[PDB]
């Protein structure tokens, strides 16, 4: 549970950590187990550097397609339409 | 106004009621003195109604080609700026009158209250009318700009 909480945090801070630092924060005892966890966490570690950049952006783009969706996103167009029918009721 | 002679003969024998039989009785009685005297002693005045077909009505009623297009035409923006500024400023000056008014104006005798605290040319009401007219407009203003941008591109 500790590993998932920390994993979340470290994205918002930075994009690049060396191999050693990833292991130390998340408290793995094996460096290879570190890189393995990174794939399972859907992070690519390349040449000793994490590239948090990919998945995070991808997720937001995926979230953006759903259905609930117009009033939750809030349209400026909708603001005029809702204001009028209040008055005229 | 429309008129039809009366005969002198009709008035002399006092036979004039014949001409005013079975009617709703609505007569225009505007214009008197010499004019009315002459009318009574010479003609009869009766109503004018206007009948028109709905074909005629529609042709007239129809306006420009650009009439049904105007909502994406919009005001020059320098004037919307001017108007926004004018309304905020004006209400401030009438708001002074309104604050003074409800200092007191809770005594008795209606007309006196209106002279003492300047309840004539009433500030609350004149303010409520201006505030709303400007408010409605500003909804229209935004509505056009957003729509123009998005529809075309």
């Amino acid at each position: 549970a500790i590993r998932d909480e920390i994993a979340k945090n470290t994205e918002l801070s930075y994009d690049f950590l060396p191999l050693s630092n990833i292991k130390a924060l998340l408290f793995f005892n094996n460096e290879k187990e570190t890189e393995k966890f990174a794939l399972e966490r859907n992070w690519p570690i390349v040449n000793s550097k994490v590239y948090f950049n990919n998945q995070s952006k991808e997720k937001a783009d995926y979230e953006d397609e759903m259905m609930h969706e117009e009033d939750q996103k809030t349209n400026i167009i909708e603001k005029a339409m809702d204001y009028a029918i209040s008055i005229e009721n | 106004d429309a008129f039809r002679l009366i005969d002198t003969g009709a008035l002399i024998n006092n036979l004039e009621p014949r001409q005013t039989t079975s009617n709703t009785g609505l007569l225009n009685k505007a214009n008197i003195q010499a004019l009315i005297h002459g009318l009574n002693r010479h003609y009869y005045s009766l109503n004018i109604d206007y009948h028109k077909t709905a074909k005629e009505t529609k042709m007239l009623m129809n306006l420009h080609k650009e009439q049904w297009q105007s909502g994406l035409k919009m005001y020059d923006y320098e004037e919307k700026e001017e108007s926004n500024l004018a309304a905020t400023k004006s209400m401030v000056k009438i708001a002074e009158q309104y604050s003074k008014r409800i200092e007191e104006e809770k005594e008795l005798t209606e007309e006196e209250l209106k002279t003492r605290y300047v309840g004539r040319q009433d500030p609350k009401k004149h303010l409520s009318e201006t505030a709303d007219e400007t408010l409605e407009n500003n909804i229209v203003s935004v509505l056009t700009a957003g729509v123009n941008s998005v529809a075309i591109k």
